[PDB]
């Protein structure tokens, strides 16, 4: 799971 | 029972609920539409099935595809497109639904995907970042499809908690889907007889 | 000069342009130019209103080039697509020499779907920037969705001839992919002619080794020999995708077809039981076979050989992967799998076999749950549960039984005991959130579900849950709204009737409630329709970016997709809901410290909305309207006439008085689901009782109606008799559609206002016919429907 | 690898370890002693046994640094196997990582407070090495319920 937010 | 399939647009609503559901990293459609036009041959859903048997319109619920298949679970994959390393992917997102979980349904669609990168993308690895809590994910990242630990990423998701960041080195021969089709004589098509032999 | 600001806007300095232009007009307050820029920099600060009023001051001062260039992009930003292809225009033909302007026209001509003149924008850029393989694509692209199909083939066929020898390595992707586009194009133009077929298929082995879409190539290859009747070549490839994806069951079917034996259990066994030698973990080799065997021992031997297996390793979805199997072979399937799996579990031991145990109660739990044997299914669920309380899945079965008996509350609490084991896990969290909505527990719904969301400046996650586009969350609210909203209703009426007094302090509680419940589920039902248009204008970027990344065959399908968004099932659901309330608000209208809540339910920023209980929505003038312009025409431009909700027409047609599309509505119904229907039934009454005389529609209409009804249903309907007060239409109703057509009476008992037909025996009808339901069904109508 | 394993308890799965401890030793724990381990100066020690993937145990210990007398050392707070599960070496597993961590810690005591009355645990831990110290100790267990009891102490010694 990449996080969009960093 | 589960089917397994490449992913097309006519997907994307229905992952980005799975993802809505098993994730706290979510993403507005425009991305889900980025990656599925960007890469149109690399992600991958798993459905329920309906077949006809010897012996309606879609279901209004967020999960349902078409009449009588709904989506389970998603891989969502990249290549990675920022500024020069050769040729690697990203698995973005990969989830499935509670209830159809520890079956196989996402090692399945992990090998799919890495054989796609692979074969279509000529990608050299893939990373990927998860959870250090997350048991399943682990079990299956490092375990079953022996992923690599690269480093640690302190305070990567939103509620503070780290991530491994994980790669794996993919070759095309060691990656072809019929290598796992025995968990375990490895019987194989060659693809010449005829099977009513 | 206002060059220097232009530049400065290209270059984000959004504050350096405007110091800029405000000296220029403070001169020249009527410098077209300078107020149409102003626009463009106060819009990408944020300043939407004042951008806004700069910039319809220039369009009335009206222009230079470079001003129609600006207007274009700030239309673009602002969805003004028609608008923006004007300025773009007016940019070339008041004297542009920038040829970008015909990409930019293209983008713009796809996204409002004219194609024509995008093709000419296609070709214009195209001889501008030949050097460019994006542009032969995209032309490539226009010309095949124009049907120019040879001339997309030509297109792409003499690029492929410059770039012989010339393609690099990191173009080999974007080269593959175009490859591919061409076979698809010329393999539609070949229809079922052999010797184009035969072409096409020489064209695909061409192209075979500098194609790395794999998959789409063999699928390709195996159709075409479909078609040209080589099935044996055909099944080789099926075999070979099969290998590729053992988990892939429309494989197996069409190898089926390609060997000739579709209709042959014998043969088909056989198929299978060597198929599955290959591939032992594989779904499709156990299961098919399930779908078609016959003899009861031999059925019951791979039943048992198929369901043992999953719960000896304990997987959860056993029961759910052979439900299909129940719903299409009940009455042989179901009474066999009993048995097998009781036997299987009187075998167990507890303390020996946990694993098997656990689950295999938990399938039994599945099992009598699907057959309606609710005590049954909980024994099992409860034995399960006890022997092992740490698992969240038994939790969900519990409480899933508990919904279909009706004990909503009671479901929501089990499941939150489930949820309080795992933390981690959304998926428990969002099903907890689910069973508290349909509570109507929407404080604690909330609640539990702020725990995943980024609540950064908001008291809770009803914000977030809109930014990420949240239907799943959202439509649940709107329908707890508008039960809350109806329960309020009844116990506001109830408190008129007990005055016979701070009674009166109640009702004024009450009808802020029902006034605010009402709102809201106006609201939360109009956020839908708001993410499907993003949807749609989400496409604007990809008719460049698909150009130039080398993915027109995804493209295309992005079109498709687009031309359908309005008919997806939670856009569709949103609008079925919501329809409630703009039909009764019509038909109703043809008869303080807030303050403190208003941050708690806020959707949207402040600034972008200040009607946070929807007010405004439910004291409008034009509900009907509303219904057209925020849900209903999108939906009726795109849907097909095979998933057409023609209940839905009929009764939108009805409130706005065009009784000839209710009956064309009506009559394509019954085209389709023929005439013993009680919906069909009943929406001919309904229709019927509106060409009387002396109902509020148009006299020339009821006249055309009653004659289409004469035409079409007088051996169905007595239509001589709406003159007869005495005829009992509810008698006829049941003699016809008989009185269990639950959907048929609840339909009359919608119209009964307006269509009496005695609504105190057809409320009596609907109630005795509830009894074959299940407990939460039979209440959700005692409840909300009556 | 083997079937039953040891991995951390996190704030996360609390609840896990919560509803273990109240199905294995009903009216001991306040949910309050649960929560005090994970809220942000005694330091606790906490594992979940799996089963399969099953959490079907757990164990919370305390390290007491400190007047006292052979006392100090490792304090088993819980310890507890769902019953289904028991028998398949799953509470020496989690007993181990207790003794195990006294050796971390440097120090030489692992020590428990049972119910008098408890007898078939008495002798499991016994069992495993552990001996009574002194008699009974008067009233020394509070129930949620308000009850009393009489507690034992046994202890075992750590090289
Ligand atoms: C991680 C999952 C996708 C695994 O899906 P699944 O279909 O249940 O996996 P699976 O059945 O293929 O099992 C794979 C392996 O993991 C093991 N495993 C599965 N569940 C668990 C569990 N709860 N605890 C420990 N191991 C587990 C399983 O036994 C198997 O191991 P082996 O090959 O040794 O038999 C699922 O748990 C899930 O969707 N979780 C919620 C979403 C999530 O956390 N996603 C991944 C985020 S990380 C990367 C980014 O994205
Ligand atoms: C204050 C506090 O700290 S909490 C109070 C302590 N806990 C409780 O009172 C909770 C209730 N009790 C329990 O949860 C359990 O009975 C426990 C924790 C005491 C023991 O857990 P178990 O997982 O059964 O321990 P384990 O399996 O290691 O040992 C039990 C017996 O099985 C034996 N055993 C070990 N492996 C196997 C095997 N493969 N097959 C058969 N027997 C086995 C052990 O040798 C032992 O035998 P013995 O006592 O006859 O010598
Ligand atoms: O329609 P809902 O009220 O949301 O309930 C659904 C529905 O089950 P039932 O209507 O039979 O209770 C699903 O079955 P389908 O309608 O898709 O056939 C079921 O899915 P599975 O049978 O595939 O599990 C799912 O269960 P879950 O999401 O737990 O897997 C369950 O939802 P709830 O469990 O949330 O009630």
């Amino acid at each position: 799971s990449y996080s969009m937010e960093h | 029972p589960i089917n397994i399939r490449r992913a097309t647009i006519n997907d994307i609503i229905c992952m980005q609920n799975a993802n809505l559901h098993n994730l706290p990293e979510n993403y507005m459609m425009k991305y889900y539409m980025y990656h599925i036009l960007s890469w149109p041959e690399a992600s991958f859903v798993a459905t329920t099935t309906t077949l006809d048997c010897e012996d309606r319109t879609i279901k209004l619920d967020p999960t349902y595809l078409a009449p009588g298949e709904k989506l389970v679970g998603y891989v969502l994959v990249k290549m990675n497109d920022d500024p020069n390393e050769p040729p690697n992917g990203h698995i973005t997102s990969l989830s499935v639904m509670r209830t159809y979980r520890r079956m196989g349904i996402a090692e399945n669609l992990m090998r799919q995907a890495l054989f796609a990168l692979r074969e279509v993308h000529q990608a050299e690895y893939v990373s990927l970042h998860v959870r250090q809590s997350n048991r399943a994910a682990l079990h299956l990242y490092r375990d079953t499809l022996a992923f690599e630990v690269l480093s640690i990423e302190k305070s990567y998701y939103q509620d503070g908690e780290d991530a491994y960041a994980m790669k794996k080195v993919l070759k095309l021969e060691e990656l072809q889907i019929s290598n796992f089709t025995h968990r375990r004589e490895k019987l194989e098509d060659d693809l010449e007889s005829d099977l009513l032999e | 000069q206002f060059l220097e600001a232009l530049k400065l806007y290209e270059g984000k300095q959004y504050k350096k342009s405007l110091k800029l232009l405000d000296a220029i007009l403070k001169k020249d307050g009527s410098h077209v130019d300078s107020l149409a820029l102003k626009g463009l920099d106060l819009y990408s600060v944020g300043e939407k209103d004042d951008a806004a009023s700069y910039v319809a001051n220039a369009i009335r001062k009206i222009a230079s080039p470079i001003c129609c260039h600006v207007l274009g992009i700030y239309m673009r930003n602002t969805k003004e697509y028609k608008e923006s292809i004007k300025w773009f225009t007016a940019a070339l033909n008041n004297g542009s020499t920038n040829k970008q302007i015909y990409r930019d026209l293209a983008t713009l001509q796809s996204q409002i779907g004219d194609f024509k003149n995008a093709l000419v924008s296609r070709k214009k850029y195209w001889e501008a920037f030949l050097g460019y393989r994006a542009n032969w694509t995209s032309l490539a692209v226009a010309q095949d969705v124009n049907g120019e199909r040879q001339q997309a083939i030509n297109t792409l066929s003499q690029f492929e001839k410059l770039a012989e020898g010339k393609i690099s390595d990191s173009e080999k992707y974007e080269h593959s992919e175009c490859l591919m586009y061409k076979n698809d194009i010329m393999y539609k133009a070949a229809s079922d002619n052999q010797d184009k077929l035969q072409n096409v298929l020489k064209h695909l082995n061409d192209i075979e080794p500098c194609v790395f879409d794999k998959f789409g190539l063999l699928e390709r290859k195996a159709t075409i020999y479909m078609k040209l009747g080589q099935l044996k070549d055909a099944s080789i490839v099926y075999r070979t995708l099969i290998k590729r994806n053992p988990d892939n069951f429309k494989y197996y079917k069409l190898l089926e077809v390609s060997l000739g034996i579709q209709g042959d259990n014998k043969l088909k066994k056989a198929l299978y039981g060597k198929l599955e030698q290959f591939y032992p973990r594989c779904e499709p080799p156990k299961f098919i076979p399930l779908t078609f065997l016959q003899d009861k021992e031999e059925l019951s031997k791979k039943l048992r050989e198929y369901v043992l297996p999953q719960l000896e390793r304990g997987v959860p979805a056993t029961f759910s992967n052979v439900k299909p199997l129940y719903q299409r072979r009940k009455s042989k399937v179901s009474p066999l799998l009993e048995k097998i799996v009781l036997d299987y579990l009187s075998g167990l031991d507890p303390t020996q076999d946990p694993i098997p145990f656990i689950w295999t109660n938990y399938y039994l739990s599945q099992h009598f749950l699907f057959l309606k044997d609710f005590p049954k299914a909980q024994e099992y669920i409860d034995a399960a549960l006890d022997h092992t309380p740490t698992l969240v899945e038994f939790y969900i079965l519990k409480a899933r039984i508990l919904k279909h008996l009706g004990l909503m509350d009671t479901a929501a609490g089990i499941l939150e005991e489930g949820r309080q084991l795992d933390l981690q896990d959304r998926f428990i969290n969002c099903k907890t959130v689910k069973y508290f909505l349909r509570a109507n527990n929407i404080d604690k719904a909330v609640e539990v579900a702020s725990l995943f969301t980024k609540n950064d400046d908001s008291v809770n996650g009803i914000k977030d849950l809109h930014l990420v586009e949240a239907s799943w969350f959202i439509v649940e609210q709107a329908e707890a709204y508008y039960r809350l909203y109806l329960d309020r209703k009844k116990k506001l009426d109830d408190l008129a009737s007990l005055k016979k007094e701070q009674i009166a302090n109640d009702i004024k509680e009450n009808q802020w409630l029902v006034r605010k419940y009402k709102g809201l589920a106006l609201k939360r039902f109009n956020a839908i329709p708001k993410f499907y248009k993003q949807f749609e204008d989400d496409q604007l970027d990809f008719h460049s970016y698909c150009m130039r990344k080398g993915t027109p065959r995804a493209y295309l399908e992005m079109l498709e997709w687009g031309k359908a968004l309005y008919t997806k099932p939670m856009y569709v659901r949103a609008m079925k809901e919501a329809s409630k309330l703009y039909f009764q608000m019509h038909d109703d209208r043809l008869k303080k410290r807030k303050e403190t809540e208003a941050k708690s339910v806020a959707a949207y920023p402040s600034d972008q909305d200040n009607d946070v209980f929807g007010e405004k929505l439910i004291e409008t003038s034009t509900p009907m309207e509303d219904f057209a312009t925020e849900f209903y025409n999108n939906y009726s431009m795109q849907v097909r006439e095979d998933e057409r909700d023609y209940i839905l027409d009929f009764e939108f047609n009805y409130r706005i008085g065009k009784l000839a599309l209710c009956f064309a509505s009506l009559n394509k119904f019954a085209k389709r689901f023929g005439t013993t229907s009680g919906l069909f039934g009943s929406m001919a009454i309904v229709l019927l009782h509106a060409t009387r005389n002396d109902t509020p529609f148009d006299p020339i209409l009821k006249k055309v109606v009653t004659k289409s009804l004469e035409k079409e249903y007088s051996e169905n309907f007595p239509l001589n008799e709406i003159s007869n007060n005495s005829f009992d239409w509810l008698n006829f109703y049941q003699e016809k559609f008989g009185k269990n057509d639950i959907n048929g009476l609840l339909f009359l008992y919608r119209y009964r206002d307006d269509v009496p037909i005695g609504s105190s025996n057809l409320k009596e009808m609907i109630i005795s016919s509830l009894s074959p339901l299940e407990p939460h069904s039979q209440n959700e109508i005692l409840q909300y429907y009556l | 690898r083997d079937i039953c394993t040891l991995d951390n308890v996190y704030a996360n799965n609390l609840g896990m370890l919560t509803k273990l401890a109240h199905v294995t030793v009903p009216n001991l724990y306040q949910d309050a002693f649960f929560s005090a381990l994970f809220a942000e100066k005694d330091v606790h020690f906490t594992q979940m046994a799996y089963y399969s993937e099953i959490p079907v145990g757990g164990l919370v210990a305390k390290l007491v640094p400190k007047n006292e007398l052979s006392l100090k050392g490792i304090q088993i707070e819980f310890l507890g196997v769902l019953p289904n599960y028991r028998h398949k070496s799953i509470g020496s597993k989690l007993l181990k990582f207790a003794e195990d961590k006294c050796s971390e810690c440097h120090q030489h005591n692992v020590f428990v407070y049972l119910p008098a009355v408890d007898d078939l645990t008495k002798q499991w831990f016994i069992a495993h090495g552990f001996e009574q110290v002194g008699e009974t100790v008067n009233n020394f267990i509070k129930g949620v319920n308000g009850d009393e009891q009489d507690a034992i102490l046994l202890k075992k010694h750590i090289s």
